[PDB]
């Protein structure tokens, strides 16, 4: 299938800003390229069709350009309702394909996350399982990396994370990472730690507890 | 080889 | 003037057949070259093209799903149906139908391609979950505040709503009295097929001694309601 590469994948901007998103096709698709805007919990909305035509009813601040393999979408003046995800789509070849999308969030000063860790509850341990939670509070930008180390052993495949929507007040994000092991496995180890990497952190931060030291 | 869209041959 | 609405089952079991219906108004599948396509969006991912059918009954499918998809239409009912066989949890997603304009025509004659290059109107979308998990209420565990969850004068605490099905579940703190500093995370789907989410709230550490904190959990699908008081670890004075 024809491949579309959108860039950047993520972008931070402020109201009144001017942003430009590009979409590169693995090969020429003439002018058969469309741009859409998608707000959280809503369907895509058409902005530009046939590479540069402005869809009727769409604000003049939106414009598109390109033909062949390179395309750009430009928003002259960023509006509050414009912080969302944008996608390109080519309709020159079957199957019609979409780009990976570009999320646009409200930018602010960098803010390292406050990292908190929660060992499992006696309640859960009694049920047979042990979940350890690592919390990264109010940080920015959104990119962040969390790694679980149990007695220096990197944990993979046994942890899941969740991230909140950008805060409507301080424009920060919060992330929760849960590492789940069986009671038996949990009791065979001492040190439980989550390592965190973020732009606001001069160096990786480690938060942990030693259940073998009481 | 990719198949052309239904309208790829239209001006 | 153009409106499209997807209808179908919100939950289907693996190996079953999923039948989605797009009902629309504002146009006719009899309009020259008009098309109605289907696009899916799996949880936290990009849009994925599935299929399209046109006024002339011409049709195409995503090549990697072509053996499981069938698209049809009834031009007298303003409806288009998408049938997907042998579904699996990988098919869990929000499905949208959308209109595709036919080319510009002048007194019947097709004179311009331009308008066809886009899906100009999309339906609201229908979220379909594929799972064989049985309904189950969650267990609520405390995320106790401690020196390891305290930063200066701010301490974090919360509840871990674990192993439930299906979505959704709602959480409030102190019966809604506490909302400032609260963070309820989107649920995650576990390998077991059950969901889990955590809800936390940052509060002044100087309140961990008197102030009471209770998370109210509601999982209507299973008629389960739980109030879990969250208190500090005993290692504290």
């Amino acid at each position: 299938a024809l491949q579309l590469t959108q860039s950047p994948s993520s972008l931070s901007a402020s109201v009144g800003d001017r942003i430009t998103i590009t979409c590169r096709a693995s090969q020429g698709v003439t002018s058969a390229l469309a741009w859409y805007r998608q707000k959280p919990g809503s369907p895509p909305q058409l902005l530009i069709y046939d590479a540069s035509s402005l869809e009727s009813g769409v604000p003049s601040r939106f414009s598109g350009s390109g033909s062949g393999t390179e395309f750009t979408l430009t928003i002259s003046t960023l509006r509050p309702e414009d912080f969302a995800t944008y996608y390109c789509q080519q309709l020159h070849f079957y199957p019609h394909t979409f780009g990976g999308g570009t999320r646009v969030d409200v930018r602010r000063t960098v803010a390292a996350p406050s990292v908190f860790i929660f060992p499992p509850s006696d309640e859960q341990l009694k049920s047979g399982t042990a979940s350890v939670v690592c919390l990264l509070n109010n940080f920015y930008p959104r990119e962040a990396k969390v790694q679980w180390k149990v007695d220096n052993a990197l944990q993979s495949g046994n942890s899941q994370e969740s991230v909140t929507e950008q805060d409507s007040k301080d424009s920060t994000y919060s992330l929760s990472s849960t590492l789940t092991l069986s009671k038996a496995d949990y009791e065979k180890h001492k040190v439980y730690a989550c390592e965190v990497t973020h732009q606001g952190l001069s160096s990786p931060v480690t938060k942990s507890f030693n259940r073998g030291e009481c | 080889l990719l198949e052309l869209d239904k309208w790829a041959s239209l001006w | 003037r153009i409106t499209l609405k997807e209808s179908g089952p919100p939950l289907v079991k693996p190996t079953q057949t999923l039948t989605l219906t797009c009902s629309f108004s504002g146009f006719s599948l009899s309009d020259f070259g008009v098309g109605v396509g289907w696009i899916r969006q799996p949880p936290g991912k990009a849009l994925e093209w599935l299929a399209i059918i046109y006024s002339d009954d011409d049709k195409r499918y995503s090549p990697s799903l072509n053996t499981r998809l069938t698209i049809t239409k009834d031009t007298s009912k303003n409806q288009v149906v998408l049938v997907m066989t042998r579904v699996s949890p990988v098919d869990t997603a929000t499905y949208f139908c959308a209109h595709r304009r036919g080319p510009t025509t002048l007194f019947g004659v097709p004179i311009a391609r331009g308008p066809v290059n886009a899906m100009d109107v999309w339906g609201q979308g229908i979220t379909v979950t594929i799972s064989s998990t049985s309904t189950k209420g969650p267990s609520v565990f405390p995320l106790a505040p401690s020196s390891k969850s305290t930063s200066g004068g701010t301490a974090a605490l919360g509840c871990l709503v674990k192993d439930y099905f299906p979505e959704p579940v709602t959480v409030s703190w102190n019966s809604g009295a506490l909302t400032s500093g609260v963070h309820t995370f989107p649920a995650v789907l576990q390998s077991s097929g059950l969901y889990s989410l955590s809800s936390v709230v940052t509060v002044p550490s100087s309140s961990l001694g008197t102030q009471t904190y209770i998370c109210n959990v509601n999982h209507k699908p299973s008629n389960t309601k739980v109030d879990k008081k969250v208190e500090p670890k005993s290692c504290d004075k």
